[PDB]
């Protein structure tokens, strides 16, 4: 085997608000055949709902699960700080056992906020040591959806360009940063390089240069 | 009262051997039997004697909920005057019953790859049961594959019965 499709794939929303998500399976399942799970960062998963309809040991009654057949819910109808966090639904009806793809309950109270963007050549020891890496940092934004660009001059760069995924922060604005790794040689035979950024609009830019 | 622990019984975490089958008791409590009958999860809900619409009106002493698990084809076996290896050596029902026998697959729960074995039952016996009889003392295991047929899949299965004493009535319903 069974198929489980979650839906949405994110959610942002404030603490107080309401956050609904719904689970989907490929076949049948009976009432009391289900289960919902929490998952924090960098950490074991926590079991929320069993049989569809039953809240497990000391869980908050701002959760309750439902559903019927192949289409499912679960309801956070006060959410807090603590809310955040991925959301799994899986099956126990048939064999295979399986579980849902996740779904991310963001936290929005938060304005539309665009990055602070910083950028940093290659440390001349890496240059020494036969190598070239530059930095470009993305931090304190909203939304987590973003999109950057490497220019060797006015010139787009296109592979050796590496970059970390929504990496979320305690005030729960995002941060992600760019690596792109070159040689020495088109590293020096090039007179400047940049990093141009577009967040929710506005294309930036910022430089550095061999002196 | 409570309700009667039909939910403990009906679903238990993995049921006993048809052979050796289990028998448990129900009684000193309100008992619904509108929750079963109304119920589309069984594939099998027979009853003799009595409509089970009825038994929401009626008292009894006690109520015995005999459960096993068997194969597919042999679920018709489970009734009065029946012939077969399991209403012969196994389990075996009065001509005159008063009760009902509810069923369903269960391949997802009692099948493995390879084969489920840990599911028996009587094979070989010089005579036949009487009403309610269980054997102890050869045998045969079932051996349940999910790529099995319908008729080959792991059916559990459950039997209520319902007391007629001359005694303080304790399972009502509604």
């Amino acid at each position: 085997e069974i198929v489980l499709t979650q839906s949405p794939g994110t959610l942002s929303l404030s603490p107080g608000e309401r956050a609904t998500l719904s689970c989907r399976a490929s076949q049948s399942v009976g009432n009391i055949y289900l289960a919902w799970y929490q998952q924090k960062p960098g950490q074991a998963p926590r079991l929320l709902i069993y049989g569809a309809s039953t809240r497990a040991t000391g869980i908050p009654d701002r959760f309750s699960g439902s559903g019927s057949g192949t289409d499912f819910t679960l309801t956070i109808s006060r959410l807090e700080p603590e809310d955040f966090a991925v959301y799994y639904c899986q099956q126990y009806g048939d064999s295979l056992w399986t579980f849902g793809q996740g779904t991310k309950v963001e936290i929005k109270g938060q304005p539309k906020a665009n990055p602070t963007v910083t950028l940093f050549p290659p440390s001349s020891e890496e240059l020494q040591a036969n190598k070239a890496t530059l930095v470009c940092l993305i931090d304190n934004f909203y939304p987590g959806a973003v999109t950057v660009a490497w220019k060797a001059d006015g010139s787009p760069v296109k592979a050796g360009v590496e970059t970390t995924k929504p990496s979320k922060q305690s005030n729960n604005k995002y941060a992600a940063s760019s690596y792109l790794s070159l040689t020495p040689e088109q590293w020096k035979s090039h007179r400047s390089y940049s990093c141009q950024v577009t967040h929710e609009g506005s294309t930036v830019e910022k430089t550095v240069a061999p002196t | 009262t409570n309700l009667c622990p039909f939910g403990e019984v009906f679903n238990a975490t993995r049921f006993a051997s048809v052979y050796a089958w289990n028998r448990k008791r129900i009684s000193n409590c309100v008992a619904d039997y509108s929750v079963l009958y109304n119920s589309a999860s069984f594939s099998t809900f027979k009853c003799y004697g009595v409509s089970p619409t009825k038994l929401n009106d009626l008292c009894f002493t006690n109520v015995y909920a005999d459960s096993f698990v068997i194969r597919g084809d042999e679920v018709r076996q489970i009734a009065p005057g029946q012939t077969g290896k399991i209403a012969d050596y196994n389990y075996k029902l009065p001509d005159d019953f008063t009760g009902c026998v509810i069923a369903w697959n269960s391949n997802n729960l009692d099948s493995k790859v390879g084969g489920n074995y840990n599911y028996l039952y009587r094979l070989f016996r010089k005579s036949n049961l009487k009403p309610f009889e269980r054997d102890i003392s050869p045998l045969q295991s079932y051996g349940f594959q999910p790529t099995n047929g319908v008729g080959y899949q792991p059916y559990r299965v459950v039997v209520l019965s319902f007391e007629l004493l001359h005694a303080p009535a304790t399972v009502c319903g509604p």
